[PDB]
């Protein structure tokens, strides 16, 4: 039923010589054909958007709250005698933080000194070649309290006192807010400067929180948040080496054999929370110092 | 050891028929004056079984619904739900929170096969509730006389020999032998086809058992006169008893459309595995493990099984179904409404089928003309002519001198189709009178009869005398009719143009020649004479005699003949003309003399005017048959005497040089070997019959048709297709919309076919490139099990796209219903460009909202991560994991309103396969109404609230919309010139290749 | 902000579509 091989009229796997090559080149041009209709209507739609502003947002609108070291399922367990348990998290911190290493930030033409307190946002202006390349505003590895690499390479979970860099996702122009002090009536106790968007961790459940310990917060000007003083983003063709704020979070005192989540929350008029996104304007971190 | 009892059921039957009476009541023990006591009839009663076939065997109520369930395309689709079912199975027992991409996709594969066998059991079951409606048989006694006294008893309580006295209107209840008649004519049409009533004689005439005039059949009603006999066969044991058990126990065989459904799934399956071991191969070659590659053969293989497939190709069949079930034409077996298409051997039964079974007046012969009367069943032909007073005289031999009129209820019944008591050739004038010459109640009692002599064995005679009915005063007027031959000698006067003339020679032989052209055209000639006795020479008041004849039996006045023929019914000729137009061949096959036989096959189409037979040419020349060539006659009478003597090779070397034959004198089981004869060839085959002689040829035949009413219920059982209305026609009806049915299967079946490229092609992109997946799997059930349903379904309302009843039969090994040319367009051109479309938006989308094109490559790893929740873009904007995903499922949902938009191109091309969709227009409502609730849906699946929380199909951006329009204009545009090229340069490559 | 897109238009606007559409195609098939 299978011996389609060959027949009297010059027939391989079902059809002649000259049928496969009419065939063949056939579909060679009729595909030929497609392809570069398929190329020439991709060309006319990259020509529709444009080069340093998407022509959609409304889909990264509010930012999320990414934390440094990124860990699968979102648990930092690690044995704190063992120097082996913990070494994935800290290459993953080493890795981040050495784009924002003393030494990357040399030069001038890129790299704008900024305010040692947090500032209103610094607009460089439009979105176009006009102005050519844009200025950076450095961030001093040391903004971060004890966990910066500079002293301690271990980040603390050499003692048991480990820390989570927080950040805040990169959105073309936008334009943190923190919340007024007229409504500051729900959010926990915090510092207050007009210029900095909050960021305050807490437990998750009423066993979380009681095991939790002491949080201490890390950041520029000793304000736990972002400075407004990095807003807003111009893409990555305008600024190519922009470096955005940082923030640390070392959880002291956590007990010990013990698997505790916590949740850090950013809030402002301009961060929204989602029961389905997990990390929009807010995520989860649950920890386990075992040793 | 079954197939021994098949072939003693398919021998001839035997029969001890030729014994003296002394010995038949020896061989059963029975008297034959009193029969036997009433004691000896317990005694066989309870010892064989009561006088009744055996019923049919009884296949219960879900035996249908998982015959459905089953099937064979059911079965595919069984295999894949298998699969992607038993996947989940393992997956549950295992992990925490697995995904319904499979467990869901197994369950709706399964619900589709059990839904397709729900909607098929309840069309099937309906077909038979309604025969069931119109098989309403009433138990029919018989009048046994049982220790001398005559008594009525069930026919079920009639045993092995025991005599049996029927009556003229009574139904023989077993097999008789005859011992003592007066005249019977037994109507043995249902079980021999003989026509004409045939006399059953006590006395052994033929040493065939049927032919022969002292056994009385099964299921065979007693026209006219009284019979005696005693009872040889009951139950099973008789001959229409074993006739049907043969019927029963046969093979239906393979329906052509199963097989091509068969070989459409073999092609199926070939892409299928083809593309899932070409895959994987290319998996591996792309570095993926062998874990990974299991699963892309899997999943290749399974993606190509289509699902909405089985509930459009039942709906399709079942809409043409109901089509044939509006004009009567009621079809048992779902797929049996395609076999008449691709049929290209019609073998039909004369007495019952092509004609009415109806002793009918056909013509006349008066004033040296012959007038043919109409000889429709529904009064809608040439009327003769009526104006000469000759037609008043034969109009009132024939009303008068004739013995009964019609019964009780005969009043609103019409005049043709009502019941009439009497000799079959006394009905067929009566309807004549009752037609062309008013009525015959009041006809008949005006004119008082006085002494009436009925028909006689010596110096046969059947005359009466009647009273005058006017002032003309003539006092008398003795009517007369018999043999032409015998009425002749007996006449001297002869009426013509209205006045009377002697007894001539020259006149004579014309009524000579008219009697032999009658005779030679198929028909029973009967010729009729009146006088009128002078009252000047006889008396006016009483003066008869009926011992020593008194009225002169000579010098009577000769009117004229009538004959009288089964006529076939109205639309019977043109049906044999359509069907050879289409180029099927018509074969007749009758148990019938072949001397009406060749006449109705002459008056009906199946022997044209010219072609002459072995036995025209042998009498044209003047020599013996024997000298002249077989080949130099292109049609040909086949004896079933001679059949009896043949082998296999000689009935196909039959079959082959000749083109109208005509079979006759065949017995059912020789009707079976001619079908099996005819299926030797490899040509289908579909058989037209009604007695229970066609059970054998309509069950083995690729499809049997059946008289709703003029057929048996065995017969009508044992067919596949019954015609409620009787009409013939319906033949050319069911083969139009069979090959309708068939090029608009090929249609849809491309439809459905051509959406697979851009369902499968997002998943082996999203594999091969590394891309997010472009298109999801619950689209695709929106795709195939939502919009396009719709669609494929309206295909079927397609017309005709040239004469249909011109072309031949399609050829079962050469013109397939899903050959490679549908995969070389549907896989091959038309779902490339449905896939390019879909990609198209897929990039649109993504570049739009940050993630260009190029920085798509590689990014599914991290793409479907659940963490990485910072993805940079190209804009270095960092994106969360439900925002990138909530962008896919907007992306997914985009691709799927691609699919309707190329799907709107893909139905118009799909709509024609030569024509240009302007010659053809698009006039199908059902087509248009598709193309608006496709959009509609697709629309509301997108817009609904809480679709992107339901089925995570989030709402589109309305200039997505035109996303895939230049696509679908391109699709149209190109299988438009491409059907252009086709029309200008037909037999070319382009539809060497393209058309399917 | 151009972070704010009015889906509830373009979603009753295709709602509305999908309406009209349906009881059109209604009509064809229901026609007379
Ligand atoms: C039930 C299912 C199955 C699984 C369900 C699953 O969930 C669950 O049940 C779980 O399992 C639950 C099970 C639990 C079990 C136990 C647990 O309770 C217990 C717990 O488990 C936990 C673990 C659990 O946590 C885990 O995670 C489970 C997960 O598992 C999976 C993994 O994560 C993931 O898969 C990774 C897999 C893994 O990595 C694979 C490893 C390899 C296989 C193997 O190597 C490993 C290993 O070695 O195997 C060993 C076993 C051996 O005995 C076997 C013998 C080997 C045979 C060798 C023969 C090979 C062969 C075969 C020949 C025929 C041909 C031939 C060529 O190759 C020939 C050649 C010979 C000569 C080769 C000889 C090589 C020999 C090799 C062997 O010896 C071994 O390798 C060797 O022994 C090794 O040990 C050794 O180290 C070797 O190393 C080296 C070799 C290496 C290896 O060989 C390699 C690389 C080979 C490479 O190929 C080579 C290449 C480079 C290449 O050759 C190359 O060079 N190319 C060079 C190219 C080049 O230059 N080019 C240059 C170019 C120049 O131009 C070295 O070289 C060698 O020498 C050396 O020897 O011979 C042994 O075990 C070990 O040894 C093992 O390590 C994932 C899950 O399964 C599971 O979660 C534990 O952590 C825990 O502690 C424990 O308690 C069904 C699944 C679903 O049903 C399915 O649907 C699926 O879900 C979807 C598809 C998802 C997909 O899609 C998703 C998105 C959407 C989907 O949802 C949608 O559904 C998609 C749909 C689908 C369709 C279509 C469409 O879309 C939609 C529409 C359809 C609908 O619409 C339609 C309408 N149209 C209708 C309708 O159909 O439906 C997405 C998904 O992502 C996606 O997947
Ligand atoms: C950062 O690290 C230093 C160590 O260099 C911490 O020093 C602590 O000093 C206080 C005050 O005397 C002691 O109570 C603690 O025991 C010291 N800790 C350790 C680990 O040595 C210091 O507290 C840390 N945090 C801050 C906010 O400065
Ligand atoms: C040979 C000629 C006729 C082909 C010309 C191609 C035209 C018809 C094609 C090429 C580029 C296409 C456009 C490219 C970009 C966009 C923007 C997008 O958001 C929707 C589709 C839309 C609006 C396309 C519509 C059709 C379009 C204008
Ligand atoms: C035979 C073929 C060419 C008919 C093509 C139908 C075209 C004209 C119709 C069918 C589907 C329609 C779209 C369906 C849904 C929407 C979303 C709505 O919120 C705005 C209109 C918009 C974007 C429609 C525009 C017009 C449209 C593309
Ligand atoms: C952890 O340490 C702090 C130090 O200020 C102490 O006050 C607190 O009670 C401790 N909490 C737990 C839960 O051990
Ligand atoms: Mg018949
Ligand atoms: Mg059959």
């Amino acid at each position: 039923k299978k011996f389609i091989w060959n027949s009297e009229k010059k027939e391989f796997l079902g059809r002649t010589g000259g049928s496969w090559f009419k065939i063949l080149l056939f579909y060679v041009i009729f595909y030929g054909c497609l392809a570069g209709i398929f190329i020439g209507t991709i060309q006319v739609m990259l020509l529709t958007i444009s080069e340093f502003k998407p022509t959609y947002q409304d889909r990264v609108a509010p930012p999320g709250l990414t934390q440094i070291p990124q860990s699968q399922k979102t648990e930092i367990s690690f044995r704190p005698n063992d120097p082996q348990s913990y070494e994935s998290y800290v290459v993953s911190i080493v890795r981040f933080l050495e784009k924002y290493k003393d030494l990357a930030q040399k030069d001038d033409m890129i790299f704008e000194d900024c305010g040692n307190v947090p500032s209103e946002l610094k607009e460089r202006g439009e979105y176009n070649n006009e102005r050519g390349e844009r200025k950076v505003c450095r961030f001093r590895l040391e903004w971060l309290g004890n966990c910066s690499g500079l002293n301690d390479e271990t980040y603390g979970y050499k003692d048991g006192k480990p820390c989570v860099i927080i950040k805040l996702n990169r959105v073309l122009g936008f334009k943190p807010k923190p919340p007024k002090n007229e409504s500051l009536e729900t959010y926990p106790v915090m510092k207050y400067n007009p210029y900095v968007l909050p960021v305050h961790c807490t437990g998750k459940r009423d066993e979380d929180k009681e095991k939790v310990g002491t949080m201490e917060y890390f950041g520029l000007g000793g304000y736990p948040g972002f400075p407004l003083q990095y807003y807003p983003y111009y893409g990555k063709l305008l600024q190519p080496k922009y470096l955005q704020p940082l923030m640390a979070v070392q959880f002291t005192n956590l007990t010990m054999d013990t698997e505790i989540r916590i949740e850090c929350k950013a809030y402002g008029e301009n961060i929204g929370y989602s029961e389905k996104d997990r990390f929009q304007g807010r995520f989860d971190v649950k920890i386990e110092v075992k040793s | 050891k079954e197939r021994d009892m098949d072939e003693l059921k398919k021998e001839v039957s035997m029969d001890d028929h030729k014994l003296s009476l002394d010995e038949l009541h020896r061989k059963y023990g029975t008297d034959l004056s009193r029969g036997l006591t009433p004691a000896r009839a317990a005694e066989i009663l309870a010892r064989d079984g009561p006088n009744a076939l055996t019923p049919p065997p009884t296949t219960p109520e879900w035996v249908k619904f998982c015959r459905q369930l089953f099937g064979g395309f059911s079965m595919l689709l069984w295999i894949g739900a298998i699969l992607c079912f038993l996947a989940y199975g393992i997956q549950a027992a295992t992990e925490e929170e697995p995904q319904n991409d499979n467990l869901y996709l197994g369950v709706v594969l399964s619900a589709v096969v059990i839904i397709t066998g729900c909607f098929s059991y309840y069309q099937e079951a309906k077909s038979s509730k309604i025969m069931e409606s119109f098989k309403n048989m009433v138990p029919q006694q018989a009048l046994v006389i049982r220790n001398g006294e005559k008594m009525s008893i069930n026919a079920e309580e009639v045993v092995v020999g025991d005599l049996v006295e029927v009556k003229g209107g009574d139904r023989i209840p077993a097999d008789l032998r005859i011992i003592s008649a007066n005249g019977c004519k037994v109507d043995n049409s249902s079980l021999t086809g003989e026509s004409e009533p045939q006399t059953r004689s006590p006395d052994f005439t033929n040493e065939n058992p049927l032919e022969t005039r002292n056994i009385a059949f099964f299921s065979t009603n007693c026209v006219e006169g009284t019979a005696r006999g005693i009872v040889v066969y009951t139950g099973d044991r008789t001959v229409m008893g074993r006739i049907a058990t043969l019927a029963s126990g046969l093979e239906g065989g393979q329906t052509p459309i199963a097989a091509e459904i068969e070989h459409f799934i073999h092609i199926i399956t070939g892409v299928a595995v083809f593309l899932g071991v070409s895959f994987f191969i290319l998996s591996l070659i792309l570095e993926y493990t062998w874990l990974e590659a299991v699963i892309f053969l899997i999943g290749i293989i399974v993606a190509n099984v289509p699902e909405g497939l089985l509930a459009t190709v039942t709906v399709c069949l079942t809409l043409t179904a109901k089509r044939m079930a509006r004009k009567n034409c009621l079809v048992k077996n779902l797929e049996a409404v395609e076999t008449l298409g691709s049929t290209s051997t019609i073998c039909s039964d004369k007495t019952g089928t092509l004609t009415q079974n109806r002793m009918t007046v056909a013509h006349m012969w008066f004033d040296n003309q012959i007038h043919e009367a109409d000889t429709t069943e529904n009064q809608s032909g040439v009327s003769f002519d009526k104006t000469s007073a000759t037609w008043l005289a034969l109009s009132r031999i024939a009303g008068l001198c004739n013995r009964a009129v019609f019964q009780a209820n005969q009043e609103n019944l019409p005049i043709l189709k009502r019941a009439v008591a009497g000799d079959a050739s006394e009905s067929a004038l009566l309807k004549c009178i009752e037609l062309c010459c008013g009525s015959v109640k009041e006809m008949r009692e005006r004119y008082t009869k006085i002494v009436e002599i009925p028909f006689n064995s010596t110096n046969k005679y059947q005359l009466s005398i009647h009273k005058n009915p006017n002032t003309a005063e003539p006092r008398h007027l003795l009517v007369m009719k018999g043999a032409p031959e015998r009425i002749l000698d007996r006449c001297s006067s002869i009426l013509i143009h209205g006045k009377e003339q002697p007894l001539d020679e020259e006149l004579k032989d014309a009524f000579q020649n008219a009697y032999l052209e009658l005779g030679g055209l198929g028909e029973r000639v009967l010729g009729f004479c009146h006088l009128f006795l002078p009252d000047e020479q006889f008396p006016e008041g009483f003066q008869f005699d009926t011992d020593d004849v008194n009225f002169p039996l000579d010098n009577l006045c000769f009117v004229g003949l009538i004959s009288m023929i089964d006529p076939p019914r109205a639309a019977v000729p043109d049906a044999v003309g359509k069907c050879r137009s289409a180029g099927i061949k018509v074969i007749m096959v009758t148990g019938d003399h072949p001397i009406t036989a060749k006449a109705i096959a002459k008056g009906v189409g199946i022997i044209s005017e010219g072609n002459e037979t072995v036995e025209d040419i042998a009498a044209r020349l003047n020599i013996p048959v024997s000298q002249v060539n077989p080949r130099d006659a292109k049609a040909c009478v086949v004896h079933g005497s001679d059949l009896k003597d043949m082998t296999s090779e000689q009935l196909d070397d039959i079959l082959k040089y000749h083109t109208e034959i005509v079979f006759a004198r065949t017995s059912p089981q020789q009707k079976l070997i001619i079908v099996e004869g005819c299926q030797r060839q490899g040509a289908i085959v579909a058989v037209t019959g009604d007695g229970v002689n066609d059970s054998p040829a309509l069950k083995k035949a690729d499809i049997g048709v059946a008289m709703g009413i003029a057929g048996s219920d065995v017969s009508k059982q044992a067919a596949d297709m019954i015609l409620l209305d009787d009409n013939f026609a319906s033949i050319v009806t069911g083969v139009e919309e069979g090959r309708l049915i068939f090029d608009n299967l090929k249609k849809s079946i491309a439809y459905t076919l051509t959406s697979n490229i851009p369902e499968i092609t997002p998943f082996l992109i999203f594999i091969i490139a590394n891309i997010p997946l472009p298109l999801g799997t619950v689209t695709i059930l929106c795709i195939d099990l939502g919009t396009d349903m719709v669609p494929a379904i309206s295909l079927a309302y397609e017309q005709a796209e040239s004469d249909i009843m011109k072309r031949q039969p399609r050829n079962p090994k050469t013109d397939k219903l899903v050959n490679e040319r549908l995969i070389s367009m549907a896989y091959g051109q038309i779902g490339m460009i449905q896939a390019l479309g879909g990609f198209f938006t897929y990039f649109v989308i993504l570049a739009e909202n940050g993630f260009l094109p190029i920085h798509l490559l590689g990014l599914r790893v991290n793409w479907d991560d659940r963490w990485i929740n910072d993805v940079e873009d190209s804009y270095g904007q960092q994106w969360t994991y439900e925002q990138r995903k909530i962008v896919e499922f907007t992306c997914h949902t985009a691709f799927f309103v691609s699919i309707v938009v190329v799907q709107w191109a893909d139905l118009v091309i799909c709509k024609t396969r030569r024509n240009s969709v302007f010659q053809q227009g698009m006039k199908n409502k059902i087509l248009i109404f598709g193309l608006f609730e496709e959009t509609a849906l697709a629309a509301f699946l997108s817009y609904c609230p809480g679709m992107g929380v339901a089925l995570r199909m989030y709402p589109l951006k309305p200039t997505w919309w035109f996303c895939a329009f230049p696509y679908s204009l391109l699709i149209f545009v190109y299988d438009e010139v491409r059907k252009l090229i086709i029309r200008r340069r037909p037999g070319g490559w382009v539809e060497k290749e393209t058309y399917y | 902000d151009p972070f704010y897109y009015d889906y509830e238009t373009v979603r009753n606007g295709g709602l509305i579509f999908a309406a009209l559409a349906f009881i059109v195609g209604l009509i064809i098939i229901l026609s007379k």
